[PDB]
Order: structure tokens, then C-alpha cells, then sequence
RNA sequence: ACGAGACUCUGGCAUGCUAACUAGUUACGCGACCCCGGUCGGCGUAACUUCUUAGAGGGACAAGUGGCGUUCAGCCACCCGAGAUUGAGCAAUAACAGGUCUGUGAUGCCCUUAGAUGUCCGGGGCUGCACGCGCGCUACACUGACUGGCUCAGCGUGUGCCUACCCUACGCCGGCAGGCGCGGGUAACCCGUUGAACCCCAUUCGUGAUGGGGAUCGGGGAUUGCAAUUAUUCCCCAUGAACGAGGAAUUCCCAGUAAGUGCGGGUCAUAAGCUUGCGUUGAUUAAGUCCCUGCCCUUUGUACACACCGCCCGU
């Protein structure tokens, strides 16, 4: 009960990431890149996981349940409206994409930005604000 | 100027918790957040040792508020 | 040092004008309960009244004017 | 019935100012006792006319500083109430005598005053005003409770409750007593 | 871990101290003793410098080690003061002198008992007290007799030996001792 | 004679006067529920102005008392009393090379006047970024953040002239931003008893740049409009930077005041981090001074008078 119980592991090593099991397990899988404070609650409410419980006294059927759950968003009545990335531009279909691949995303979204030289690619590369905003005063640390 | 880096561990091991059973009814006043100091403890882990405590009869309450309970000791006769 | 002093309660008498730079501080005729025939001057720092009884540390002292 | 004005539970008499000179500005015995510390108002109209609120009242008022505690008198009551209950179940004492004893032990009785020019260091000592007295008193230890319960797993409610508890003896172990050391030496320090 | 320099637990009056500067304040500063712990003190606006001033933090310097004389001492409240002003350039050099002689021996102990592994304060003041206390007191020289000490048993074991402290520590604080004090 | 004062508006009260189905109160009857009474902003009609609304009048004048004062102009305190200093509006002579020719079919002179400095359309700029400064918004947390429940206002505005563009109850669809049928109000009639926020109660969090803070950045979906890329505005999910109470210096204020907190009006097809008002919670300190920065009167000195930001001597 509130002794602590066998086996309890310190880290995780979900998605190659050190995830810490101090934490509560509706945050600590927050830590993990892609996944935030909103979406943590929905994969934990579809699996059967009560949230006040912690992250490192977890067994590993839940552990890989919910794991399941976060690369396969859609097949587990999750609506389509809350997804980081939907209707994507190369293959068009709804996927909850997660930290590296999330990086690798963002890095050939620039690079095709870059490669049809549109005015958003082009204040990425130079690296200034790209979203319209007055950059007269603000952004001083830019460069020295 | 010495920094003395908390760590406050979440769930109890074998020792703090006789060591809880031993002193923490014998204290003057009770309070969470003391209890929390005294035995280098999380915050939620001295609320549920003072609730389980408050069930098992060990513990009288006094005043129940949002922000903080108070907690005394038993009369020793 | 060497020397503990007694502290001293004495009582004003009345309220004389207001001394210092700012105007921070006013002058009091002050007397003492245990000698009921001693009065000196003090300089008196905050809102002072006739009646209120002030805590002297020492009894020896006269008043200085603003400089 | 109103036998004697209990203060939520507390009784309100036999209650002691040892310090003769603050007979008339500690408003807590057989007139000035409430239920509770809130009132309407109208203290701060005249010249003199804050000595006749009740000491519990004006450390509630005195309670609620820096910008974001403006206004909240309600939770500056319950606080001083959950103080109150943690200091009479501490201690064994009535609370009452346990503040009143805070004010006497941390009112300093003398204090210097910056006389010369603008930027030239100097200082007089004077004697202060029994008025002064109680509010540098609740200023200071309100001031203490304050800064003593920031970024700390301590509430305030039990801050303030020791802060009354080692002012009340002198153990220079609270800001207050510290403080008003402080201000005694300097003052003393060039007479 | 930390501990005191001296078995004094406050210093004497007019007394020469090497101060760090902890933090400025209205109506004096917060300081803190190097050798005696760590124990907070004052130092005052009016005790800077004889002459007038035009700048406070150009002769304060928070973050600063400053050479002050205690002034009052009150071991019953723990209320430090210190004074600049009478400080004299003739005991100065002394002053600093005696300063980095007793650091280098507490950090040389510091390092043994951290060797050691013994983390209590009260374990640091009895090693400390049967390795330098009790000789510093034998010689009567506050600061003096441990620097001299080192130097006459860095070459000669018999004298380190008379003191019955331990073995194998008494050993490993000899060693220290003699690999830094050559 | 002007200025001040006197005057005008508003706030604070009168169980007395005048009247309220576009505002209510109290009795009576009907109706619903509970265990003989209680609740109903459910329904309706016998008096009334206690609430609300707004008109005439009343009330405060240093009036009474005790001290200080030539016992004159006046000052202090107290009793009875809703008030014994509510807040604003208006505001003299003399001038400033003060700002406005970009408010004007107010205007002298000068320039241009058909390849126009008039006018109109299309696109762009007014936002652009090594840097500096000013007014501001949000934070640095546990007197706190999140999640539910409970509960309380006052100023306003609202279907428009050529002028097209109002505020919204109710029912359905969708997480939300929103979409469609139906009705009301030219307004104490409808939104609306304006179920506002801050507060209060109860979980989760536990001193960790952390569930603080939300900058930067990616994808998708709606509305306005002829057109949004240099993202109009909003919504959803990710991304989670600096920031640990701020150096020299400096601004504003003393009673329902500062501060916290939200709501209206102005701009408005789309619209508040600005301004102007409104209400809620509600303090610490002070009834003084001329030290700093300045102001009013008198005396004195002056080689200054576009007036000390003056004048003026020598190498």
C-alpha cells in the first residue's frame, strides 16, 4: 500500500528517453516529446488506468497498452479533431506523430519550405519572425 | 550559504514508516507540511500517512480546511 | 560600558512645537512618576499625545534641537 | 446572553499589558472584544482615532501586503484564526496573551533619525511614541510571518503562529526580536 | 561539510577577521566570518571610512573579502559587530597571513576526513578537536599552533604520534599532511 | 469692478407630502411538494408606497456648551445629530514667435494646373531591424495553479439619412470556435431578476525552471469581407524560451483613497494590451515640515532687461 512495493523502477525508457517514476503518470508521460498534459489524460482514460497512481509502480501490460495506444491514436475511438498533425501534406492521412519523428517532420516541413522559396521559408532560413509581428523592439537577443 | 539540495521521496520504505509510527503520535502538533519537513517526505505522501493515521485512531482532528489540517496528539491516561 | 541602567516611565506634561528637518519629530516637557518633581525635555519621535507614558532607557539626557 | 464576547473561542478577559505605558493602546479587554475582527471602518478618519481598534483587527488589516493580497480580508481572517488555533494548541495558552506579549517584547523604545544634508550619513536617537511602538510591532512581525513563508512547504497560517510564539519570549530566534535589536543597537550606538 | 576554525565559538573583542560581504542593507550590511563558521554579521554605514563618501559599493563590494575588527560581542543573543574604520594596515598582513595558514590546514583536514567518509558535525569537531584543538591548546597560539606543527612533524613522525587520536586515520592525515606541507 | 467666495451638477436622509399594470410591497384565493406548518422570480385580483422611480419642499448655520484669542475677526474639543472639510463644473489682467493651414465651402501670400502637387483605379508601403528610449500587459508562485460546487452589482448600449452595418431569449446539430428555423425590443415593456469577476467550500499538486510562466514555432477547422500571403479574428492539438523580487535612478497617492478584480462607451464589416466611465473586495502610514524641487508677499543688493540658459576679464 503506501510502503513501496517490490520492483519499483526509477527511470523508463520509453522511446529511448529517460522518463523519471517519481512523477504522477498523467505527467510524467508528458515529459515524452509530442505527447502534452491534454493528450496524457486521453490515452490513460480509453486503458483502464486509474490516474492516482505513479509512473514507476506500473506493470508493463498497462505500460505497453497505453504505449500501443499512443502510436495507434485513431483505432481506439480517439476523435480526429485532437491530433497534432492532421490532413498531412505528402500522404494525407490523420497520424499523431511523436518526439523524433515530430523533429524529422518539422525539419522537411522547412525544407520544403526552403525548397519553394515561399516568404515563410525564406524568414526561417534567415532566422527571423516568420509569424508577422513588429520586430522594431522586440528580439534584441537574436544576435550580438 | 550552504544549498543542501532537497530530495523528497514519494513513497515510504521500511524505515520512515515505524520511524512515522513511533514519533509522529507523539507530537504536539501535527500538520502535513511539518511532518513533511521533520521527516523528508513528499507533501501527498504526509497528507495520506495523516489520513491513514485519522482512520486507524491514532490521530485527533481538530479544524478541516482547504488550505490546511490541524492535528493534535491523544491524552497519554 | 559597565553600567546597567534602570529604565525609566515618565509622563508628558505638554506638547511643545515640532523640531527636526522634516518636521519628523516634536518636542514634549515630559515627568516621572517615581519623582513626581523632576521634568526634562525630550525630543519625541511619532504621534504623541498629553498622557502617553514613554519608555526612557536614560534619564540624563537634554534636549538637542534639530541640528 | 452575551455573558462575555467569546472571540470565535476564546475568552477575552483575564488577559494582562504588563507594559504600563500600552494600558490605553491595546484595545482587547471588557470593551472593545467582538466575535470577529472584521468591522465597517472608520479608524483612520481622525488623528488618534486607530487606537481604539481592537489589536486583532488591525494585525488582519496590517496582514495583507504586496499587490496580490489587496482587499482579501476574508483569508487574512481565517489565517489569523488557524494562527490563533495552532498557537493555543501548542503552547496551552489563551492566544490573546500569546500576541499581546509578541506586541510588548517587540516594540522598540528608541530609534535613530537621519538629520544632515542629502547624501551625508548621520543619525540622532530619539525615544518613540507608544503608538509608534505598536505599529512597528505589527508591522514587523508581520513582516516576519511574510518573508518566513515564501517558496517553503510551510504555510503561513503556522508561520505566523511561530512568529508570535518566539517573540513572545525573546529568543531572538524570529525577524521581529532580530530587528528590533537592530534598530536598539543603532540608536544606542550614537546617542 | 563545514566546521569552526577555532574552539572559540564567538571572537573576542578587537579582534582581526577576514569578512565576505553577504549582502547590503539600509541601515548597516549582512556579513559573514570566514573562521568562525559562517555566522552572520553587521557592519555599518557610519563605521566605512572617516572622510565622506560618494559612492557606497565603490569600498563595500558585495562578493568581496574585506579585513573588519570585531567590535561588540554578545554570545547570549548572537548579535556580531564589526568595524572597518579602526582597522590599522599594520596588523593586515598578519591578518591574511593567519587566514590562509588556517585554511589550508582546515581544507588539508577537510580532505582526510572527507577520505575518511565521516559526514556529521559533531564527528568533524571531535576528529578536529583530537587532531588541532588539543595541540593549539597545548601551545597556547590561537592559529599559530598548527602551521608550526605541521612544519616540525612534516620531517619528524614522533612528534605527529603523541597525539592519541587514532591509527589508521592518524596515518592517512599524516601522509596528507606531509604530501602538501613539503 | 474683476478673480476668490457667491453660483450649477452629483453623493449622503425624510416610515412626512405628491403619484405609479413600462416599478413593487403586504393581505386573500387557486395550484405544486414535504412532515399540523414551511417553500414557490408558479397563477390571479383588495389596500399601500416599506423597496424602486422623480418633482416641490426641509435639513447644517460654526447653531449649543467649555477653553485660547485686544475677549474683534477666528481656532480647538464635545453633546444631539444621516452629514460639523463629498467629488467635480465654471474660472481675472498681461503675454508665449507654444500646437493646429492635415477639422472646415475660415483664410492672406507663394507654387502647380492636363505628360497635374487636382481626381480615379490596380499593386505596394505606413509593420520593414546590428541598436536606444517612453507609456503599458503578463509573470517570477503554495496569501498559489488546476478541477467541481455555491453565490453577489452598477453605469451604459441596442434595428441607423443618401447608409448596406443592431442587442439577443428559446429549439436542433457539432468537443469548441460556429451553422439553420423561430420569436421580442424603437425600449423601467425584450435581451435582463444584466445568475460578472475577485472571493467562499472541497480534491489534485509539494519547493523541482515544477501541474509556475506561455514567448517562439507546426498542422487542421470556422466567421467577417470583393480580397487576409507580410499569418485579420477565433477555436483544437503539439512545441515549453527568458524569467528565482530586479543596479544607478525615478512616478503616483492619504478614505471607501491606493491596490486587486471584472463590466460598459469610444473607435468597430471584422476589434482592445489604449482611453473614458461603472460597480465589487478593501488596507498600512500622516493631521507635519521647508531639508530637496517649486510657489505667494515684504525688505535688501545688482555692472542683468530677447531679462542668470544673463553679463563679463585675461594668456
Amino acid at each position: 500500500s503506501l510502503v513501496i512495493p517490490e520492483k519499483f523502477q526509477h527511470i523508463l525508457r520509453v522511446l529511448n528517453t529517460n522518463i523519471d517514476g517519481r512523477r504522477k503518470i498523467a505527467f510524467a508521460i508528458t515529459a515524452i516529446k509530442g505527447v502534452g498534459r491534454r493528450y496524457a489524460h486521453v490515452v490513460l482514460r480509453k486503458a483502464d488506468i486509474d490516474l492516482t497512481k505513479r509512473a514507476g509502480e506500473l506493470t508493463e501490460d498497462e505500460v505497453e497498452r497505453v504505449i500501443t495506444i499512443m502510436q495507434n491514436p485513431r483505432q481506439y475511438k480517439i476523435p480526429d479533431w485532437f491530433l497534432n498533425r492532421q490532413k498531412d501534406v505528402k500522404d494525407g492521412k490523420y497520424s499523431q506523430v511523436l518526439a523524433n519523428g515530430l523533429d524529422n517532420k518539422l525539419r522537411e516541413d522547412l525544407e520544403r519550405l526552403k525548397k519553394i522559396r515561399a516568404h515563410r521559408g525564406l524568414r526561417h532560413f534567415w532566422g527571423l519572425r516568420v509569424r508577422g509581428q513588429h520586430t522594431k523592439t522586440t528580439g534584441r537577443r537574436g544576435r550580438t | 550559504k550552504v544549498r543542501d539540495k532537497l530530495n523528497n521521496l514519494v513513497l515510504f520504505d521500511k524505515a520512515t514508516y515505524d520511524k512515522l509510527c513511533k514519533e509522529v503520535p507523539n507530537y504536539k502538533l501535527i500538520t502535513p507540511a511539518v511532518v513533511s519537513e521533520r521527516l523528508k517526505i513528499r507533501g501527498s505522501l504526509a497528507r495520506a500517512a495523516l489520513q491513514e493515521l485519522l482512520s486507524k485512531g491514532l490521530i485527533k482532528l481538530v479544524s478541516k480546511h482547504r488550505a490546511q489540517v490541524i492535528y493534535t496528539r491523544n491524552t497519554k491516561g | 560600558t559597565s553600567r546597567v541602567q534602570p529604565i525609566k516611565l515618565a509622563r508628558v506634561t505638554k506638547v511643545l512645537g515640532r523640531t527636526g528637518s522634516q518636521g519628523q519629530c516634536t518636542q514634549v516637557r515630559v515627568e516621572f512618576m517615581d519623582d513626581t518633581s523632576r521634568s526634562i525635555i525630550r525630543n519625541v519621535k511619532g504621534p504623541v499625545r498629553e498622557g502617553d507614558v514613554l519608555t526612557l532607557l536614560e534619564s540624563e539626557r537634554e534636549a538637542r534641537r534639530l541640528r | 446572553t452575551p455573558d462575555i464576547k467569546l472571540f470565535g473561542k476564546w475568552s477575552t478577559d483575564d488577559v494582562q499589558i504588563n507594559d504600563i505605558s500600552l494600558q490605553d493602546y491595546i484595545a482587547v479587554k471588557e470593551k472593545y472584544a467582538k466575535y470577529l475582527p472584521h468591522s465597517a471602518g472608520r479608524y483612520a478618519a481622525k488623528r488618534f482615532r486607530k487606537a481604539q481598534c481592537p489589536i486583532v483587527e488591525r494585525l488582519t488589516n496590517s496582514m495583507m501586503m504586496h499587490g496580490r493580497n489587496n482587499g482579501k480580508k476574508l483569508m487574512t481572517v481565517r489565517i489569523v484564526k488557524h494562527a490563533f488555533e495552532i498557537i493555543h494548541l501548542l503552547t496551552g495558552e489563551n492566544p490573546l496573551q500569546v500576541l499581546v506579549n509578541a506586541i510588548i517584547n517587540s516594540g522598540p523604545r528608541e530609534d535613530s533619525t537621519r538629520i544632515g544634508r542629502a547624501g551625508t550619513v548621520r543619525r540622532q536617537a530619539v525615544d518613540v511614541s507608544p503608538l509608534r511602538r505598536v505599529n512597528q510591532a505589527i508591522w514587523l512581525l508581520c513582516t516576519g510571518a511574510r518573508e518566513a513563508a515564501f517558496r517553503n512547504i510551510k504555510t503561513i497560517a503556522e508561520c505566523l503562529a511561530d512568529e508570535l510564539i518566539n517573540a513572545a519570549k525573546g529568543s531572538s530566534n524570529s525577524y521581529a526580536i532580530k530587528k528590533k535589536d537592530e534598530l536598539e543597537r543603532v540608536a544606542k550606538s550614537n546617542r | 561539510l563545514s566546521c569552526r576554525f577555532y574552539q572559540h565559538k564567538f571572537p573576542e573583542v578587537e579582534d582581526v577577521v577576514m569578512v565576505n560581504v553577504r549582502s547590503i542593507a539600509e541601515m548597516g550590511a549582512y556579513v559573514s566570518l570566514l573562521e568562525y563558521n559562517n555566522i552572520e554579521g553587521m557592519i555599518l554605514l557610519s563605521e566605512l571610512s572617516r572622510r565622506r563618501i560618494r559612492s557606497i559599493n565603490k569600498l563595500i563590494r558585495i562578493g568581496r573579502n574585506e579585513c573588519v575588527v570585531v567590535i561588540r560581542v554578545d554570545k547570549e543573543k548572537g548579535y556580531i559587530d564589526l568595524s572597518k574604520r579602526r582597522v590599522s594596515p599594520e596588523e593586515a598582513i598578519k591578518c591574511e597571513d593567519k587566514f590562509t595558514k588556517s585554511k589550508t590546514v582546515y581544507s588539508i583536514l577537510r580532505h582526510v576526513a572527507e577520505v575518511l567518509e565521516y559526514t556529521k558535525d559533531e564527528q568533524l569537531e571531535s576528529l578536529f578537536q583530537r587532531t588541532a584543538w588539543v595541540f593549539d591548546d597545548k601551545y597556547k597560539r590561537p592559529g599559530y599552533g598548527a602551521y608550526d606543527a605541521f612544519k616540525h612533524a612534516v620531517s619528524d613522525p614522533s612528534i605527529l604520534d603523541s597525539l592519541d587520536l587514532n591509527e589508521d586515520e592518524r596515518e592517512v592525515l599524516i601522509n596528507n599532511i606531509n604530501r602538501r606541507l613539503t
